[PDB]
RNA sequence: GAUGUUAGGAGGGCAAAUCCGCCGAAUUUAAGCAUAUAAUUAAGCGGAAGAAAAGAAAAUAACUAUGAUUCCUUUAGUAACGGCGAGUGAACAAGGACCAGCUCAAACGGUUAAUCCUUCGUUUGGUGCAAACCUUUCGACGGAAUUGUCGUUGAAUUAUUCCAUGAAUGCCUUUAAUUUGAGCAAAGUGAGCAGGAAUGCUUCCCCAUAGAGGGUGAAAGGCCCAUAGUUCUUUUUAAUUUAUUCAUUGGAAUUUUUCAUGUCGAGUCGUGUUCUUUGAGAUUGGAGCACUAAUACGUGUGAUACAUUUCACAUAAAGCUAAAUAUAUGUAGGAGACCGAUAGCAAACAAGUACCGUGAGGGAAAGAUGAAAUAGUACUCAGGAAUGAGCAAUUAAAUAGUACCUGAAAUCGUUAAGAUGGAACGGAUUAAGAGAGAAAACAAGUAAAGAGGGGAAUAUUCUCUUCUUUAUUAAAAGAAACAUCAGUGAUU
RNA sequence: UCUUAACCCACUCGUCUUGAAACACGGACCAAGGAGUCUAGCAAAUGUGCAAGUGUAUAUGAUUCUUUAAACAUUUUACGCAUAAUUAAUGUAAUAUGUCCAUUGUAGAUUUGUGCCCCACUUUGCAUACAAUACCGGUAAGCAAAUGCUUUAUUGAGUACGAG
RNA sequence: AUACUGACGUGCAAAUCGUUCAUUUCAAUCACGUUUAGGGGCGAAAGACUAAUCGAAAAGCCUAUUAGCUGGUUAUUUUCGA
RNA sequence: GAAAAAAUUUUUUUUUAGAAUCUUUUUAUGAGUAGAAAAUCGUGGGGUUUGUGUUGAAGCGAAAUACGUGAGUUUUCGUGGAACAUCUCCCUAGUGCAGAUCUUGGUGGAAGUAGCAACUAUUCAAAUGAGAACUUUGAAGACUGAAGUGGAGAAGGGUUUCUUGUCAACUGUGAUUGAACAAGAGUUAGCCGCUCCUAAGGGAUAGCUGAAAAGUGUUUAAAGGGGUCCCCGUCUCAAAAGGGAA
RNA sequence: UGCUAUCUAGCGAAACCACAGCCAAGGGAACGGGCUUGGCAAAAUCAGCGGGGAAAGAAGACCCUGUUGAGCUUUACUCUAG
RNA sequence: GGCCUAUCGAUCCUUUAUAUUUGCAAAAUGACGUAAAUUACUUACUACUGUGCAUAUAGAGGUGUCUGAAAAGUUACCACA
RNA sequence: AGCACAGUCUUAACGAUGGAUGUCUUGGUUCCUACAGCGAUGAAGGCCGCAGCAAAAUGCGAUACGCAAUGAAAAUUGCAGUGACUGAAUCAUCAGAAUGCUGAAUGUAAACUACACCAAUUCCCUGGGAAUAGUGGUACUCCUACAGAAA
């Protein structure tokens, strides 16, 4: 609050009064009289720098960097080792770029969605997601932060035919539409890669978006995939190689 | 103040805490404007809510080659189109008295623009099923069939937007048509030098004419 | 969840629970219906009434069926026939039961309830 | 942000990392730019040479539109075409490009650099340097003054 | 012009966050201070609204020109002002949001002020249960009004085309939204274990378009409210559907052709002079005083005083008007990487309360039993009474007993142990006591025979084991002691 | 581990101060609170993306609308800073067409060769340092009718294939 | 309210006590009502007094005024160090 | 990429390294205020990850053959009765105290001490009660000494009055007392006052000023009354001690 | 001689307080309770007392310092009602 | 410039010098000059083009507390750091 | 039925004292969203009241912790009472009805229940019969209308 702790009267008789010289509340009778006043050390006195409404709250993150972060995060999800490393129970999955026929986009009952995840072989992961809801420690409970859950698979879809409502309400699942792929969802907590489930339509559309066989509005205009600094990172093969 | 660093210059010296405002409202305010305007368009019987505007050339030296939406077609442009101001106003063509067509090209270009909009539009009969020729040069009413089929069609709003100037700088000329004896720089400086004397003569002509 | 109209913030909800008026309080003293009745009426849950017969299935009396004595909307407590207990001074009072801890069997119809049962149907 | 700050590194040390002996007092020279010409004169001489006093003609409203005029050197002129077009002109002698300097938003053409010897070029612009006219002419091109 | 308790009406005060007029400082900055600065701020006083103010060119430009107002983005820390110090500081364009225009006055209309208003009345409706509202034309009788209301917006006139119009019969359908209140609302109160009591642990079941939030005797998707989802009903306002006949009065727009070329805000603008104010500089705006104009070929702008003059752009000295735009106030919602009872609103409590001050005013402290007090201390004994005790007694728990959660430290009690010749503790090293401990600080395996657990082979063979016991062999580990080296020394 | 001992040692901490154990000041005790922050604008450092550009502004657009007050998107010259400087200023403005070549030195990294590896020759000649020339704006001086001229002086926060 | 520079001086009191003393028909004393208000009032004048507050009252605000000056200015190890 | 030991050639036991800000090894070196840096460590919250909880969480008290140079970290037993971590990585901050004559709340030694001293001074017996130097009663002895601790009254206080209870706290000793606490109760006017009148004066009306707020009080009044169309003529408050029906 | 002081019964504070409390000399910020060297040093207490504790009070009022003030004066500088 | 070693002064401002250098913000002011031209809103071509103010450059007017505030006393009535 | 010196100091266990710590949280907070003026038709504000047993806080206004009406709808309870078998008890809604004295406060006043002046006023009954010293009105300024006075 703007005036916080300063709406007492202000007075300072102290020199020669045989007390410390910091301000005292004036007047008499009541216990608040003669008592230590405003200041960053006294009962009700207000902390030294208040927090204003005008902290530099946000940040203007840069378009080209954001795009690169999205491309790179999706690419990271592509690599099997990284998803496993990110801690998914992904052991029995057939392939990490997991693409399913567009009938997945038309799924429309939660049980079938669970059943589908089990059929894929993510049973252990589905178990961890159901299991992992807990009440967390500390002040959060009073601020509407009661449960903590861990991050489930990310369903990527081309256009709704049930999926958006249908896979929601299974703990820790996320859904996002392909055109508006989201860096926070692809890369939670600054971790890299995620267990991703793609529609075939989505998969085909992804390639269109970044400009192989470009389009008038789907493709991001004037934008290219960032070229790598290193062309091939197999350092041990280079060292192994005969000439070297 | 200390060493190499530039001199300080911050004008927060007169009381400024009582004068900040921080816009957390950007996205929500944008959403609100959109929602009201969309609601208004929905309300207004499927009509566009945008009004026609003339294209104009920008003021002064700085933007002499650029062209933008102005405010208000002028009386000459309406008359050339075949409309009268109140009538124009009813069909969303916006008027003014202030503009005056200084040069020929701008008048022709604007009457073509008005005509294109006019030719495009199709008019609802005012009291339903009572279609008539109508006043002021406003396009005549239409039947049920045309209207019904047209309402079902998408209303293409391209005319409201600013005209793109098509770039044509990458252009070609034959070498043997080039005239190499010209001195452009010389002409320019001489013209600047001779300006006062030319003004002096022009002023004398202007005096002569007025009598 | 999805509507923004109803607040989901904890403090506010809690306040609402404690400061609730009597009609609202009557509504949230509702009980699970027994299976035969559930089948009969096609209804999950009912607001409790005095002359009905409940079965207790949570708390230290979970073997007990019995008739409802008094319902207390001030204290959020229903009281039942033989869940008697002696107090310190040798005086018998009834043990309070909260509605979740009872499953309602036989319920006595009257015109107000009949209207509710038809409304549910 | 806060966790990295310098004061936490020195956190228990009496001066707060700001000198025991002289201590950090409020406003220790006087405010802002005050000490100029007098007690901080040496700083003002040594870091902002020309600072004090007035010089030259006054101008009552600049009205900056009038005098606007971005420059380009001739050096960059062929670069305003794409690559494929440039090659085509290099191959075919009979035609030359016109370049309208207005469309790319420049007003005056200046004379840095070397043009390709014996490609004529027609240059349309508002302003030219003396040097630029001579160079454009030297390669067999023409200058057209245009508003 | 007075006068009237004449008839009908109005203003006063409260509320201020945003909003509009005034009036108006200083602390301060300049390392002093006097001009500047603080600041056209604060205080003072007047006035409005759901927003206000501003607004329909006496504008800017000098271009290929723009074109009411406001706001945003911007120009710009720039032009500029300034002990040219400190410091201060615009405008035009440009990109947007929004986008809306107008009427008095002046002119014109006298074979007739065509206006306006109170009071009395009078009727075509529609809603509503009623109350009541809401439409509706038509007359009186007063007044008011020529010291100027009303119409018209140069004037007729041609062709074209519209809009009000009034009567008859007919016809008010389907949908789409939008916004209120409304309902209805998925699966387990299944074993066993430990617990006072699961929502715990297993395990066997399930639902989810609901695994948001809350309640419930410990963490509950399936115990409950609610939630997702829909089904209605409410607000208005789109689209869609049907009009058809007949009727006359009146008005409007272009278009021809004529003829008329009219008007345009004065003690005001301006100027001098002052003072103020400003970005405004031989004056930016205001203001006082003195002087005091011109009629549209006028007179006002075109940021340096002037003359003699072009040219561009405008039409002052009268009025109104939606939008965007603002909101630390009041009230209602919704929120949170916010605070957690010495914090956070001063204020989680009977807080602007108690209390203090003659008064203006100043102005606190103080949340938590337990699942349940519909468990709040029964009974006996000793007590005058407080209280205490109990073989007695609520509770899972009273060393949870209404000072009721947890219960730190300072401080102080009881017992035990030690110390004790004018400070006390301490450091570095050992000692004697007093406690604690086996995880390195001995003993693998093997056999006998009990108790468990597993894994495999194709309910029973094989095989791996942990605990117990009897006894029965390893071995290693550290410390000693002497000896051998090697390294570093001393000695005779 | 604690506990006393014993030998030997051992001055009240904080503090301002040339110099504190001080006959300098502050400290009876204990518990909790209690002090280099935030914004604006600027700088260098370093990180990161892009690169003669760069930032997508305000704002629009989206089957984006619990989260989302964020994320996403932006039909082939808006604005900032950069891309050129200089002079009070009208303003003027970078070698120069003999050639897609890119001013001259002296050191100087990297490379080629000779007589897979040290040399010593040669060979290319970065960065950078030090100079030198040209040329551009201002000013001189000389001339002067002109697109002003000049081999000469000077001056600039100038330039000589970009760096932001 | 003079003297005792007496009592008290962590008081019986933020001016009290004892004894001594000045004053008493007038420039006399008291009550109550009434008048004058802060760079102001009032003053048989001490810068006295204006509610324990006076060489500029009390209250709140401008205001967290301002201070080249005093005090304070919070975990460890490691490196270089005036 | 195999080294050793143990058994009884064949079985068993130990180890078997490749983390680049990292591992092996070598050598040099090590003072520090003002100051700078790096590396750690800890607290509130966040995202991410994978866990502890009623066979008892956090907290707290005492510790521990515990680990760390150290900040600290870890753990045992006891208390406790409900939530707690995150070192995987990293965002974020009102983040770490002995001191400020710091603030707030509590608390000691000083200490059973200074002190409970004005106002002539009390004694005996009885009653009540658990208990009487200071409650009540009687008897003495005393003092105040009509400028009174006596009657009345004013201002201020405000139920303090009275009866009946009565003793949690207070009544600076004690206390059965009480101006405390509790329960009821009590104030009666034509004549006593206020109430009416005017005074020092106050507030308004007319004007006039002033942005207004206010400053003025007949200064250009068509103004409230009495007679019966004439004559008087600012309104209003201001005395509980002046005037004043009984 | 009264009343206090005193002892008892009863009741019951505070200022102050780095830690504390025997000296000589020495040195040392030049007058130490602690430090070095000497003298020396034996529980617990009771009543006085004023040698010392550079005793208490209280950000020296004297003096000086501040580009802190204020009251006051003038033929200080700048103003200003009248 | 004075035999050598001393003999002195920023910014703003004023003041007077200098120039074939410039400005006064939509324009003009020598000059309808010189040629033409026709009867006119004609075409070329000219270093030199009103008053006043301002700049640029160069001196000079002065700051002796001399690297530059326009500044007298008093307090035994006094305050505070 | 014996034995311990006391004091002072230290240590440990168990206590007092105290309320820190941790844990909670019907409160604050900030932002966002939304509407947004009350008054002579008597406001805000203040008093004064009002319960069977009742102090404040709350609520309400002489019909007084509530009346009516609508929607829920069987109990409400400390005692006492009052209620169903749905205008009865309880809520919610809240439009009807009611809203003391004041307060701009406006008949003159004000530390007053003081004081004027003009209407006497009100109710019942379907044009009569009863009540009650009770109840209204009466500020300043203004505007339109009207009135009878003046030039």
């Amino acid at each position: 609050k703007l005036g916080a702790g300063y709406e007492t009267s202000a007075e300072s008789w102290g020199t020669g009064r045989a007390v410390a010289r910091i301000p005292r509340v004036p007047g008499g009778g009541t216990h608040r009289a003669g008592q230590g006043a405003f200041g960053n050390m006294c009962r009700g006195g207000g902390m030294f720098n208040p927090t204003k409404i005008w902290r530099r709250w946000g940040r203007k993150v840069n378009l080209k960097e954001k795009r690169y972060a999205v491309c790179s995060s999706i690419a990271a999800s592509g690599v099997t080792s990284l998803v496993l490393a990110r801690g998914h129970r992904i052991s029995h999955l057939k392939e990490v770029p997991l693409v399913v026929s567009n009938d997945i986009e038309s799924l429309s009952k939660t049980k079938e969605a669970v059943n589908f995840l089990v059929s894929l072989g993510l049973k252990d992961e589905v178990n961890r997601l159901v299991k992992s809801k807990k009440i967390r420690a500390g002040k959060g409970k009073m601020r509407n932060r009661k449960y903590k859950i861990r991050n489930g698979p990310l369903i990527i879809y081309e256009n709704d035919n049930g999926v958006k409502k249908a896979f929601r309400n299974i703990p820790g699942v996320d859904l996002c539409k392909v055109t508006k792929l989201n860096l926070l969802k692809l890369a939670p907590g600054g971790s890299i890669g995620r267990l991703c489930i793609w529609s075939e339509s989505a998969f085909k559309k992804l390639d269109v978006i970044y400009g192989k066989i470009h389009e008038k509005k789907v493709t991001k205009k004037n934008y290219i995939l960032p070229k790598s600094i290193v062309h091939n990172p197999d350092i041990y093969r280079i060292i192994h190689s005969d000439k070297v | 103040v200390a060493h190499n660093n530039v001199l300080p210059n911050v004008h927060l010296h007169k009381w400024w805490q009582h004068r900040v405002r921080v816009n957390f409202s950007k996205n929500i305010k944008k959403k609100k404007r959109r929602l009201l305007r969309e609601k208004r368009r929905k309300a207004n019987g499927g009509t566009p809510i945008e009004k026609l505007h003339p294209i104009v050339h920008c003021p002064t030296q700085r933007y002499n080659f650029r062209t933008r939406l102005g405010k208000g077609f002028t009386f000459e442009e309406l008359k050339g189109a075949g409309l009268t101001p109140r009538a124009a106003q009813t069909i969303g063509i916006c008027y003014d008295k202030r503009r005056k067509n200084r040069s020929e090209e701008s008048l022709t270009k604007n009457v073509e623009r008005l005509l294109k909009y006019k030719n495009s539009l199709v008019m609802i009969p005012l009291k339903k099923n009572k279609a008539k020729k109508g006043i002021g040069g406003i396009p005549a009413d239409a039947d049920k069939n045309t209207i019904k089929e047209f309402r079902n069609k998408k209303p293409l709003l391209s005319i409201f937007k600013k005209e793109k100037n098509t770039k044509p700088f990458y252009e070609t000329i034959e070498v043997s048509k080039i005239d190499k004896e010209f001195l452009a720089y010389k002409t320019l400086r001489r013209a600047k030098l001779a300006e006062r004397r030319k003004n002096c003569r022009q002023q004398k002509k202007d005096i002569k004419f007025k009598s | 969840k999805f509507n923004k109209q109803k607040s989901s913030s904890r403090r506010k909800m809690r306040k609402a629970h404690f400061t609730a008026p009597a009609g609202l309080r009557r509504k949230i003293m509702s009980s699970k219906l027994s299976k035969e009745l559930r089948l009969k009426y096609k209804t999950r849950s009912l607001p409790v009434r005095k002359d009905d017969e409940v079965l207790i299935c949570r708390g230290h009396n979970h073997g007990r069926e019995g008739k409802v004595v008094k319902i207390n909307r001030k204290r959020y407590k229903i009281y039942v026939e033989r869940v008697t207990r002696e107090k310190v001074n040798g005086e018998s009072t009834f043990i309070g039961i909260h509605p979740s801890n009872v499953v309602l069997t036989k319920l006595k119809v009257d015109k107000n309830r009949k209207k509710i049962l038809d409304r549910k149907a | 942000a806060t966790r990295f700050k310098k004061n936490r590194k020195k956190r228990g040390h009496v001066s707060a990392g700001h000198g025991r002996v002289g201590k950090h007092r409020k406003h220790p020279g006087g405010r802002g730019k005050a000490g100029g010409l007098h007690h901080m004169r040496i700083n003002f001489d040594k870091y902002h040479p020309g600072y004090f006093g007035k010089v030259g003609m006054r101008h009552l409203n600049l009205l900056k539109n009038r005098t606007y005029c971005p420059t380009i050197n001739v050096d960059k002129l062929w670069g305003l075409l794409p690559e494929e077009k440039k090659k085509e002109f290099s191959e075919n002698k009979d035609i030359a490009p016109v370049i309208d300097v207005t469309r790319k938003g420049y007003f005056k053409v200046l004379g840095n650099g070397k043009l390709k010897h014996n490609q004529p070029i027609v240059v349309k612009a508002r302003y030219f340097s003396s040097v630029a006219e001579k160079k454009i002419k030297a390669v067999g091109g023409q200058c057209i003054l245009v508003a």
